[PDB]
């Protein structure tokens, strides 16, 4: 609706950097397990 | 009247999906003729109709497991 | 045969119960147990409301069969309207001096 | 005054479409994903005995 | 609802009346625009005298600018509308939205 | 101080708080799994193993979204923060009990995590259907502690609901009546009186189950002369009311964003929305045997459960078209909950349509167990009850937390969303009418083209979720507070500020008795 | 009441800076979409 | 001075909900510990934290109630709704284990014979022990609607004495109902009957044994002088659960002793 | 049967009084005393191996895993028939 | 100057409501019955079309021949 | 002027097409100047100037319907950015065809299609509408 | 015996700022401390029992 | 069988599944009707800067919204019924078959005159004939007589099990004690396909059926050559 001005804006650069540590927190951990799959399935 | 067949024809007595009971019905009441006649001295070939009908409709398994049950004395149902 | 030995609520009653009780044997409700009857709302007869504060929140029911009440703050001062009906609401105090 | 989308919303628009539409076409035919479509007008029956 | 005829006139009546405070001005524009027409010239003249003893000048061009909105489309409605108040608006002195330059970016 | 205030809590806004935090973890494991699901079967061939580690997949999925995500969220969440403020009340009535409805589902999800993880856990499908669920063919804790993570989510939700109908019914200001109250009130209403119903039937249903792989009960067991088929009936008499217990408070939700957003003050005819609503809750008890059709019913009650099943349109159409009547005249605000709600609007009716076509037993022998009530359901659950639960949480994320959320990007992520659930389900269409089967690790070589689009629009929403969470932190990064609010008149959850004080209501509302 | 109140105060994990919400944001949503492929993992891993 | 204006209660933060929940982790997690790991450790913690969350949950509401007063008329109403809506819940538990008797029997499979009740089950009478049973029950349903007027026209003795026979009543049947389970020629590993009997009619005892402690609580809360003769809820709720435990068990008499044997 | 016994049984604790002793316990009393001029005892059913009975798919958790919770010697056969 | 006339000014949604009515009832039994013909009759026809002239023993003979059944070489 | 969080208990200001006459002037605070302006406007709006005039409405609102009712090139980034992130999700994609999907069943190559599609147009698969349809029988051709 | 109701009225109104459960005396924060222990104690005991069935056991 | 990229239902090769077939063309042209009439309505309702943010009365348009929806209800449903208890008129089979359902494998039994059983099992990937379809094909066909009315027994020995043959347009359940009948009636010789349609354990994609249908004759030596 309507707001006050942010009291700690996130400037392009930080938002860059948000989205960039919120993706790899979810790809990297899953990409390991999937990355060794057939790893895991030859016993 | 004809012991010979194609199949165990459509019984109004069960007329929907689930013929578990057709089946189970024909099997006693086939072992049920079969004493009568073979026990009063009589024609066991009147009890045919039943044995074909069940033969047609039982799984294997029920039958084989029901006879074995009529033999150890454990049929639970009434012949 | 009765022999009594129960206590009664005006013996043992306590704590805003009691409270609630007295009051209610007094004619008062300072609880908001019971619905407030409205009068004219005109400019010169309007709905008191009373608040233990300096500002209560009015829901009015415009009209008997409405679906939505129309809310609003009452502030103390003039008499305010509803935004809806035009209805007076008017902020008076509580049992207990602010 | 001009907003984010005044200046840069062109560029979004056009870059981002972009680089849409090639990742996905090199995606859907240069690595080895098996889409298998229909036969018909594409295969010429083989005897297979 | 009424006749349409009962409707205006209960309109001009309302906005005629007075002593009409500007809690009844805004209550009265803000309550006529959420129907589905566009106010008769003889509403909208009442509601931009009522501005005049209220002494507001703003509200009467808003109102201006609100007959305009609700046209929606119907580009064909405004012009008329500010014909038909041309009289009013030169009496009273009241700048349309247009001339103040209100219609911009 | 936090223990106190977040471990001890008696506080209708705080315990709703709980639910929400609760529920978004919830989602992300369930998003997991979905995506282990669509990983397995996006190209011919096998990547897990067979269908036991598949089918265990695919079951903790439906667990994990429907008790843990979509329930917590929509009832204890948005129920519990916005209920009270909507009645102008203090609190819920038994704020100690409220507090045990949710401290219940941690433990719940754990027994549910550990059933996994113990033997080679429960791959019996979210029916849970005995024999494949018995001692033998599932022999082990694994579905015994699935068991008894539904007992413990059955516990809290019937708490809960005595709760929600009690404080509904009994704490609204003395001059309100039951039809004064706001439609999303109405819908939690409704909900609670049939998860109170529903529930113990399956309390009931799984305790048997429970006793047949334990004490040597033989209720579902044909050797004892029990009948797996009596399993079926109790799990469907609350597994349909389930559904709409799902669907409801989305309805409610809905109606007050199209309300909204469209500068109304009041939605099109509310009395028959009020009136809608309690006639698909009480129709959902009468017709679960539409789950049953090729289980060998006889041909009359199958014909009643698709008759029955379909008059449930008509009331849920009422709803459909007062919405549509409520945008008419509006001043539209397309902010980012109106788009989550026209996308409802929309996917829901195809996914309730398509469950009209299921409903015919007839043509449910060649669809049941396909691909085609895979698409159904994830139509309405996918982009009906998740559109609602996003639509109520960028609307309502301001009055939670006193912060907004950047709209742009908001916006992005419904675009982004609403393209990958598309792909990914709609193709699935195909798929059941073609036969592909339900539960399937792997597939007959015809079927790879709309398993692999569909697999990919799985992706898609997985970038959605991640971008989401992005979105939530950049809110809280920056800090920008609420200032005004538009509608408050008609819109009471608001009169408080964002956001509204720990209590509220010291002093109650004042409504006249005209 | 004797609880903190207002934007940023009346949730259980703290917002004074965005870099560490960055972190506990990070490890909250990452543990839980990290969890079933984990699990799946230590089944591959039994036999 | 100057605080709540409305008449609802605001409850203390309590951490009673809290090992409440821990309770059912550990009796449900003892369970499958005892069930599949064979050991009892884990259960009885768990039963033990349960005792004892009741027990101060419980006291902290008549705390509550009786001495601080928050039980305004507002709270009672709220406290009423509660208790039926909870009966309620119990009720369609109690129907799901009916809808399975009734299907077992009604269509009695081949495996049993296909009669009810199966071949090799011997019934007990229903005309011996289990209608004692019922005159046992339906006779304190008796009396403690004579403790319920006892209490309301503020007779100490006599609300005393009538709430004293209803207990020693319930605690008789239970006793007879144990008898019974020990003396009885089926078990529970005997078929759908078996099953059906056992799980029906051990819930219902398990309900009766709970309504008798409930009115036990009663029994004690009156000797202390807690109930006045207008409010007592908690003989009201004990009163309403224990009727519904009497008219639960004329289904199961009428259901599965009489007509399902 | 049928009922009618006069009147009250409904309003006073003294009825409910009169109720409780004049007609509540008498009862408790008969089915007493019937309850002992039939229930002497029975003699035990003749074991016959039926497979619908005596089920065991899993062993109770408890003792040998085999007898049931309430087992009586006297009148409930192991699956392999009576103990003794 | 020039008087303008007077244009309608009360129901213009409600008037815009009633015309596209009718077009949406219009578009879509367009599509209803689009898919009626284009894709209901078809198959009708496909049907009756095929086994109209259709022989099963030819069939099945053409179909032994080509080495398909395990039941008649 | 400048509105307050705390504030909202108090009326506020808002622009909207459908309550265009607030419950609250935009400006609450006067200075000298516009106090005198505010005077002005007791007499003849004939004489405020055009400039007073819109002093005078820019007093009382903050945004003229005009100004409200502005159309912003918005979509344009949300398209673009949905777009790049649609084509960002490709990537994880090709990452996964790489190092986690095997090799795909030998069913798959032309040789095993062609004998499979001969069968299928053998057992006459789908000869209605569905596959053989399409197929000549007479010309060993796809019908065209 | 003797109504004592009245006493008790007493000790719970006191405003010592103490919560409901606590409010009795010293043993409530006894049974409290005894409560809390056993469920966490009981409840670290159950997370290990998790952690031995999920390992194949032979 | 299924074809790569079908959008439709398989082929109908029996006369209920035609029906079936038209049945759904009917109460597809209604999804795609009411379906495109919401979707216009949404898109006339946004469209416009006209407004009427005022309230409107409800009863009125209210029966239109209620009783429309009850006639098309009936449109769909007098089909559908009459198709329904068109399936259930098995009348006069002149052969039964019963399948029983097994972890991980059918078995059928012709036992009409004689005592005829074999097992059938999906033939691995590896062990396929070029031109055979990977998960499809079974090592044991059951062979039927074309043009004949057959009754169908399913059951199972184990975990429930699903019987189809989607292109003849059945689907019966396989329940452990528990006989269900169906009614099979090919209208053409060839191979038709199906799949275990409840799910039943580890290899539950793994257990395929495959209906051999060829003229009377062929079944009989085929049936005495089975043993
Ligand atoms: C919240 C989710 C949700 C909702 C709301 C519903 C709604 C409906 N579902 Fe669905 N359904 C599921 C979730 C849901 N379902 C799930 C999870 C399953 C699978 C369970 C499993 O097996 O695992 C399932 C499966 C399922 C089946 C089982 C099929 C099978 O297994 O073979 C059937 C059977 O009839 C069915 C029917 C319907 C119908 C008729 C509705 C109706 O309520 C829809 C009504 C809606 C509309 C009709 C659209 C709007 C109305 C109009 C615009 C009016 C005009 C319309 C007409 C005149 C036609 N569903
Ligand atoms: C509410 C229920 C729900 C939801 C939302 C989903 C969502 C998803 N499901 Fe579904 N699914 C089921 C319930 C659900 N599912 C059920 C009941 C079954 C049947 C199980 C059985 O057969 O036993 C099933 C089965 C199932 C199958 C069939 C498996 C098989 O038969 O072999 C497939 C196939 O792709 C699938 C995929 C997906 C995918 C890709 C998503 C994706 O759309 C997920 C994308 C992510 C989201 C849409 C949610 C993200 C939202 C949040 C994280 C909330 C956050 C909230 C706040 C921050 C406040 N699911
Ligand atoms: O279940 O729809
Ligand atoms: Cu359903
Ligand atoms: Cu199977
Ligand atoms: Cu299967
Ligand atoms: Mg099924
Ligand atoms: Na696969
Ligand atoms: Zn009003």
């Amino acid at each position: 609706i309507t707001a006050k001005p942010a009291k700690t804006p996130t400037s392009p650069k930080e938002q860059a950097i948000g989205l960039s540590v919120t993706f790899l927190s979810f790809l990297l951990p899953a990409g390991w397990v999937l990355y060794h799959l057939d790893n895991y399935k030859k016993s | 009247k004809i012991k010979n067949y194609q199949t165990a024809p459509f019984d109004s007595r069960f007329p929907n999906q689930n013929q578990t009971r057709n089946c189970w019905q024909n099997y006693l009441d086939f072992h049920r003729c079969e004493k009568a006649m073979t026990a009063k001295g009589g024609d066991v070939s009147v009890c045919e109709w039943y044995r074909r009908v069940y033969k047609s409709l039982c799984p294997i398994s029920w039958v084989s497991t029901w006879d074995d049950r009529r033999a150890e004395g454990t049929f639970p149902g009434k012949i | 045969a009765s022999g009594g030995g129960v206590p009664t609520d005006e013996e043992q009653a306590t704590g805003l119960e009691r409270e609630v009780m007295l009051a209610a044997r007094k004619g008062q409700d300072p609880y908001n147990i019971l619905a407030p009857k409205a009068t004219s709302g005109t400019k010169e007869d309007p709905n008191l409301v009373p608040s233990i504060t300096n500002k209560r929140i009015v829901g009015c029911i415009c009209e008997e069969d409405n679906s939505t009440v129309i809310w609003f703050w009452l502030h103390k001062g003039e008499a305010q309207r509803c935004p809806s009906c035009g209805t007076h609401y008017k902020l008076v105090p509580h049992q207990l001096a602010h | 005054a001009p907003d984010f989308h005044d200046k840069y919303g062109n560029a979004v628009l056009a870059s981002g479409a972009t680089f849409c539409v090639a990742v996905w076409v090199y995606m859907a035919t240069q690595i080895g994903i098996e889409w298998n479509p229909s036969p018909v007008g594409r295969v010429t029956p083989k005897e297979w005995r | 609802h009424e006749t349409d005829e009962e409707f205006d006139a209960r309109w001009v009546t309302y906005f005629n009346k007075p002593d009409i405070d500007a809690w009844e001005l805004r209550k009265g524009m803000n309550t006529l625009v959420g129907y589905d027409l566009v106010p008769e010239p003889k509403i909208i003249d009442a509601a931009l005298r009522a501005c005049r003893r209220l002494n507001d000048f703003a509200s009467a061009v808003r109102i201006l600018e609100v007959v305009k909105d609700k046209a929606g489309p119907h580009k064909e409605i405004y012009p008329y509308v500010i014909q038909e108040l041309r009289p009013t608006l030169n009496e009273l002195g009241i700048s349309t939205p247009e001339e103040l330059g209100l219609d911009k970016v | 101080m936090f223990i106190n205030r977040w471990l001890f809590s008696t506080n209708h806004k705080d315990i709703g708080t709980l639910y929400l935090l609760f529920g978004a973890w919830a989602g992300m494991v369930g998003t997991a799994l979905s995506l282990l699901i669509r990983a397995e079967l996006g190209q011919p061939g096998t990547l897990l193993g067979d269908d036991q580690i598949y089918n265990v997949v695919v079951t903790a999925h439906a667990f994990v979204m429907i008790f843990f995500m979509v329930m917590p969220i929509m009832i204890g969440g948005f129920g519990n923060w916005l209920v009270p403020l909507m009645i102008g009340a203090p609190d819920m009535a038994f704020p100690r009990m409220n507090n045990m409805s949710f401290w219940l589902l941690p433990p719940s999800f754990l027994l549910l995590l550990a059933s996994s993880m113990v033997e080679a856990g429960a791959g019996t499908g979210w029916t849970v259907y005995p024999p494949l669920a018995g001692n033998l063919a599932h022999a082990g804790a694994s579905v015994d502690l699935t068991i008894f993570s539904l007992h413990l989510a059955g516990v809290s939700s019937i708490l809960g609901a005595i709760n929600f109908i009690t404080t509904i019914i009994n704490m609204k200001p003395p001059a309100m009546s039951q039809y004064q109250t706001p439609l999303f009130v109405w819908s939690v209403m409704i909900t609670a009186v049939l998860l109170l119903l529903s529930l113990p039937v399956l309390a009931a249903g799984i305790t048997m189950l429970l006793t047949d792989r334990n004490l040597n009960t033989t209720f579902f067991d044909p050797a004892g002369g029990g009948d797996p088929i009596l399993y079926q009936h109790l799990f469907w008499f609350f597994g349909h009311p389930e559904v709409y217990i799902l669907i409801l408070p989305g309805f409610g939700m809905i109606s007050h964003i199209v309300t909204y957003y469209s500068g109304k003050k009041e939605p099109f005819g509310y009395m028959g929305m009020v009136w809608a609503m309690m006639s698909i809750g009480f129709l959902g008890f009468i017709v679960w045997a539409h789950h049953m059709f090729t289980v060998g019913m006889d041909v009359d009650t199958r014909a009643y459960f698709t008759s029955a099943t379909m008059i449930i349109a008509i009331p849920t159409g009422v709803k459909v078209f007062s919405w549509l009547a409520t945008l008419h005249g509006g001043n539209i605000k397309w902010s980012p909950a109106m788009m989550w709600a026209l996308g409802f609007i929309f996917l829901f009716t195809v996914g309730g349509l398509t469950g009209i076509v299921l409903a015919n037993s007839s043509l449910d022998i060649v669809l049941h167990d396909t691909y085609y009530v895979v698409a159904h359901f994830h139509y309405v659950l996918s982009m009906g009850a998740v559109f609602a639960i996003m639509g109520g949480f960028v609307h309502w994320f301001p009055l939670f937390s006193g912060y907004t959320l950047n709209d742009t990007w908001a916006k992005i992520h419904f675009a982004i969303m609403f393209v990958g659930v598309n792909m990914t389900f709609f193709p699935q269409h195909f798929l059941g009418l073609s036969g592909m089967p339900r539960r399937y690790s792997d597939y007959p070589d015809a079927y790879t083209m709309w398993n692999t689009i569909s697999s990919m629009g799985s992706f898609i929403s997985l970038t959605a979720v991640m971008l989401m969470v992005f979105i939530i932190w950049e809110a809280f990064a920056s800090k920008r507070e609420v200032l005004t609010v538009d509608l408050t008149t008609t819109n009471l959850e608001w009169l408080n500020g964002c956001p509204p004080p720990y209590h509220t209501f010291e002093e109650p509302t004042y409504v006249n008795l005209k | 009441s004797h609880y903190e109140e207002g934007p940023g105060k009346n949730i259980p994990f703290s917002v004074e800076n965005k870099w560490r919400l960055l972190a506990m944001m990070t490890l909250f949503f990452g543990s839980g979409f990290a969890a079933p492929f984990f699990i799946v993992r230590h089944q591959l891993l039994k036999k | 001075m100057t605080h709540q204006t409305h008449a609802y209660h605001m409850v203390n933060p309590s951490p009673w909900p809290l090992t409440g929940a821990l309770s059912a982790l550990l009796m449900t997690s003892g369970l499958t510990m005892w069930f599949h790991f064979n050991s009892m450790t884990l259960l009885m913690i768990g039963l033990t934290t349960n005792m004892l969350t009741m027990y101060q949950w419980w006291r902290d509401v008549i705390r509550e109630s009786t001495f601080q007063g928050h039980h305004t008329p507002a709270v009672q109403k709220g406290l009423r709704y509660g208790m039926i809506l909870f009966i309620i819940s119990e009720v369609l538990f109690f129907t799901g284990f009916f809808w399975a008797f009734y299907h077992s029997s009604l269509a009695p499979t081949p495996e049993l014979g296909g009669c009810w009740p199966p071949t090799g089950i011997h019934p007990l009478n229903p005309l011996e022990v289990p209608l004692l049973n019922t005159s046992v029950l339906l006779a304190s349903g008796v009396s403690i609607t004579w403790a319920h007027h006892s209490l309301m026209e503020g007779d100490r003795k006599h609300m005393l004495q009538a709430l004293f026979i209803t207990i020693t009543l319930g605690v008789y049947f239970t006793l007879l109902q144990a008898s019974e389970y020990y003396e009885a020629p089926f078990t529970i590993s005997d078929g759908v009957y078996g099953s059906t009997f056992f799980v029906a009619t051990g819930f219902h005892g398990l309900h009766v044994i709970i309504g008798s402690t409930f009115l036990i609580v009663c029994f004690f809360r009156q000797l202390k002088f807690h109930f006045t003769s207008n409010h007592h809820f908690g003989f009201e709720a004990g009163a309403w659960y224990w009727h519904f435990v009497d008219v639960v068990w004329l289904f199961l008499y009428v259901s599965i002793y009489w007509w399902g044997s | 049967a049928s009922a009618a016994k006069g009147d009250h049984g409904g309003t006073g604790a003294r009825t409910w009084r009169f109720l409780t002793f004049g007609l509540a316990l008498p009862s408790v009393a008969l089915c007493t005393l019937n309850s002992w001029l039939h229930s002497g005892h029975r003699e035990r059913p003749a074991f016959i191996p039926y497979h619908h009975l005596r089920i065991r798919t899993k062993p109770f958790s408890w003792g040998d895993g085999n007898h049931t919770f309430f087992h009586n010697p006297r009148v409930n056969p192991l699956p392999t028939g009576y103990e003794k | 100057s020039t008087a303008l006339a007077k244009p309608q000014m009360r129901g213009l949604l409600a008037r815009r409501l009633r015309f596209h009515i009718v077009g949406a009832f219009m578009v879509s039994l367009g599509f209803a019955t689009f898919y009626k013909f284009a894709v209901a009759e078809k198959r009708k026809k496909a049907y009756a079309d095929f086994y109209r002239n259709y022989d099963s023993m030819k069939d099945f003979e053409e179909m032994r021949k080509a080495g398909i059944f395990q039941s008649a070489k | 002027s400048v509105v307050k969080s705390e504030d909202y208990a108090l009326p506020s200001y808002v622009d909207r097409r459908d309550y265009p006459l607030p419950d609250v002037a935009h400006v609450k605070n006067l200075s000298a100047s516009q106090k005198a302006l505010k005077e002005k406007e007791k007499a003849s709006w004939s004489s405020l100037s055009i400039d007073e005039k819109v002093e005078l409405y820019r007093l009382k609102f903050k945004e003229s319907f005009a100004e409200m009712n502005r159309s912003t090139n918005e979509w344009k980034t949300v398209v673009g950015a949905a777009m790049f992130f649609i084509g960002f999700t490709a990537l994880l994609l090709i990452w996964e065809k790489h190092y986690v999907y095997g090799p795909i069943p030998h069913t798959f190559e032309e040789e095993w299609v062609a004998k499979q599609t001969k069968r299928m147009l053998d057992m006459k698969v789908a000869p209605i509408q569905g596959f053989s349809a399409k197929w000549d029988y007479d010309k060993n051709e796809w019908k065209k | 015996f003797e109504n004592r109701v009245a006493e008790k009225q007493k000790l719970f109104q006191e405003d010592n700022g103490l919560p409901v459960h606590l409010k009795g005396g010293a043993t409530d924060n006894i049974l409290y401390r005894v409560t809390m222990t056993l469920c966490l104690g009981g409840t670290l005991y159950s997370l290990y029992c998790l952690g031995w069935a999920s390992f194949p056991h032979k | 069988m299924a074809y790569p990229m079908q959008l439709g239902f398989q082929d109908a090769t029996s006369p209920i599944m035609e029906e079936l077939l038209h049945f759904h063309d009917h109460t597809l042209m209604i999804v795609f009707l009411i379906s495109s009439l919401v979707l216009y309505i949404i898109s006339l309702m946004l469209t416009t800067k006209l407004t009427h943010t005022s309230t409107m009365d409800a009863q009125e348009v209210e029966t239109i919204w209620t009783i429309l929806p009850a006639i098309i209800l009936i449109l769909i449903a007098l089909p559908s019924l009459r198709i329904l208890y068109m399936m259930d008129e098995i009348n006069n089979p002149s052969l039964t078959v019963k399948t029983m359902g097994h972890q991980w494998y059918w078995s059928y039994e012709y036992t009409d005159y004689e005592d005829l059983s074999f097992d059938s099992y999906m033939i691995p990937t590896s062990e396929l004939k070029p031109g055979e379809l990977r998960l499809l094909e079974v090592d044991n066909r059951v062979v039927l007589p074309m043009e004949m009315t057959i009754r169908m027994l399913v059951s199972s020995e184990d975990v429930l099990h699903s019987w189809a043959v989607p292109s003849l347009g059945l689907k019966t359940d396989a329940i452990p004690g528990r006989l269900n009948q169906t009614t099979l009636m090919s209208s053409r010789p060839g191979l038709y396909y199906g799949q275990c349609s409840e799910i039943c354990g580890s290899n539950h994609s793994f257990m395929p059926i495959v209906l051999e249908l060829v003229p009377l004759k062929y079944f009989e030596k085929w049936s005495a050559s089975m043993l």
